[PDB]
């Protein structure tokens, strides 16, 4: 659960070596880039 | 164990949606980038000139 | 008629939901291949409903609906 909490965790199978905090932090940070590009675009 | 991958499972889909999105600005961005802009002016002429028909248009159909 | 009709007030419906660049960027590639000009004001049910292309023939839509083997006919 303390694993949990924090999200300091990985797929047991192995798959994907990015725990699920880093997958998150990544997440927010495309999400900023495609509103980046929607404004752009909205400009144009 | 299951719950933790299935945790995992809904973020990987979440992180691969806002890619396509991401990259669906891009290319939009990239298309409105490099289609030939429109001459403002053409089309702004061309609409007096419609413009002026329809008046024509008006009177001749009150005629 | 009935669906025709039916269909531009979806996408009409569609299109005052969505974002201004969504429409452009999502929402025309799935109308290009039946709109008969590209205008940005889809907004408009007017403007849709004027920018739609022919219907399909109800001869050749009956027919084909009707045909048995419609599998092999697609």
């Amino acid at each position: 659960a303390k694993c949990v909490q924090s999200g300091d965790f990985v797929y047991f199978d192995g798959r994907d070596r990015e725990r699920f905090i880093d997958k998150k932090e990544r997440l927010s940070r495309l999400k900023s880039k495609q509103e980046e590009f929607q404004k752009e675009v909205l400009k144009a | 164990e299951e719950c933790t991958d299935t945790l995992l499972d809904q973020l990987d889909t979440q992180l691969n949606v806002t890619e396509n999105e991401c990259q669906n600005y891009k290319r939009c961005l990239e298309i409105l980038e490099q289609m030939n802009e429109d001459d403002s002016e053409q089309l702004q002429m061309e609409l007096k000139e419609l413009a002026l028909e329809e008046e024509r248009l008006i009177q001749e159909l009150e005629d | 008629l009935w669906i025709r009709y039916g269909a531009v007030g979806f996408i009409t419906v569609v299109a005052r939901q969505i974002s201004t660049a969504d429409v452009y960027c999502k929402l025309m590639p799935y109308l290009d291949p039946y709109i008969t000009q590209p205008i940005i004001q889809i907004e408009r049910k007017l403007v849709l409903l004027s920018v739609l292309k022919e219907p399909v023939s109800r001869s050749i839509f009956d027919y084909a609906l009707r045909s048995k083997d419609i599998t092999s006919l697609f």
